[PDB]
């Protein structure tokens, strides 16, 4: 109860507008993370006037209120398109990860550098059950220092809204069994 | 001294409060905020009884 | 008075309350919100009993 | 018996505990769960008294 | 009366509840909604008694 109190005193201490993007981002995230994704990549009065611009302002300058003072272990699911494996691991219905396909992602993945951007929702503790596990790919980030985390609720739960401006560097994956389902984990 | 005669207490039910199961986020049964009462005066109002 | 005499009092029991054991998100088991009574009409009305 | 004499009974401050208020960006004031005695220790270490 | 004879009153214990510590998202240690009962039939259930 006491990071759920946090975060309802964390979302009534802010602006008004800082409200207004947050709770429009607790339905339309899909778009809102696509143009804060994309929005860099058009002209100066493209971008000043656009209507969907100032709002993800608001909300940037939200996530940047609240910065941790030490490093935090954050742990969130990602598709492995997200990592150039342009094909399937496992479907969504299997169980089991095949020997070939993970030395395939381990290959892959070995040494590269992925630069990130846009909001993430993330969350401080590994899925468990009733928790939503939609690809079979789980990233271990560790966010350092003086690192904008916004925690609010979506009426059920409580998630962690970050803006990632860095990029990641896959150390180690493993085979990890969830409820049933084998999964990867790796390392950030 | 009235109840010491052909006088007997009756007792009668003039309501009932409960609860109904539902399932949370996860495969489990919940039934604390569950309240049959916020139901009650609905379903009395859109059917017909039968006995 | 009816006490003092070959008369005794039983016990019985009536129905027993009680919690079950699941793991939450980080690894600890938690017995708190977790009812029996939530399960046992379920239980009852879709098992054959055998003693 | 005593207090039937000159004997007065005095009263004596140990500690008062009370809120300040928070406001945001509108004028929404909260005034609850802000104890005044997280600070007054920690004004008392920091600082010079002048009366 | 059989008190104030040689009878003596002895004291045994049925059960004790208690927390353990355990660490939130951060290094603080938390010991209230971690009760060693939730542990006590599991871990005599698994594991042999040497005194």
């Amino acid at each position: 109860q006491w990071e759920k109190k946090e975060a309802e005193r964390v979302e009534k201490n802010l602006d008004t507008l800082e409200k207004e993007a947050l709770e429009l981002y607790k339905k339309d995230s899909e778009q809102i993370s696509n143009y804060s994704q994309t929005r860099q990549y058009f002209y100066d009065y493209q971008i000043e006037s656009n209507p969907r611009e100032k709002e993800y302002k608001n909300l940037r300058n939200a996530i940047s209120k609240n910065k941790i003072d030490k490093p935090i272990n954050v742990y969130y699911f990602e598709s492995p398109e997200k990592f150039a494996f342009n094909k399937e691991i496992r479907t969504e219905n299997q169980n089991e990860i095949s020997l070939e396909k993970f030395n395939e992602l381990k290959e892959t993945i070995q040494d590269k550098l992925f630069k990130q951007d846009g909001f993430k929702d993330v969350s401080l503790y590994e899925p468990g059950n009733g928790d939503e596990k939609p690809t079979p790919l789980l990233i271990h980030l560790k966010l350092p220092k003086n690192t904008g985390m916004l925690p609010y609720i979506n009426s059920n739960d409580v998630k962690t809204l970050i803006e990632q401006d860095y990029s990641i560097k896959i150390d180690k994956i493993v085979r990890i069994v969830i409820e049933g389902k084998q999964y990867i984990k790796a390392e950030a | 001294k009235k109840l010491d005669s052909g006088k007997q207490i009756k007792l009668e039910t003039t309501q009932v409060s409960g609860n109904y199961g539902t399932k949370n986020s996860q495969g489990q049964i919940i039934t604390e905020g569950n309240s049959w009462s916020n139901y009650i005066s609905q379903i009395d109002s859109v059917s017909a009884s039968i006995i």
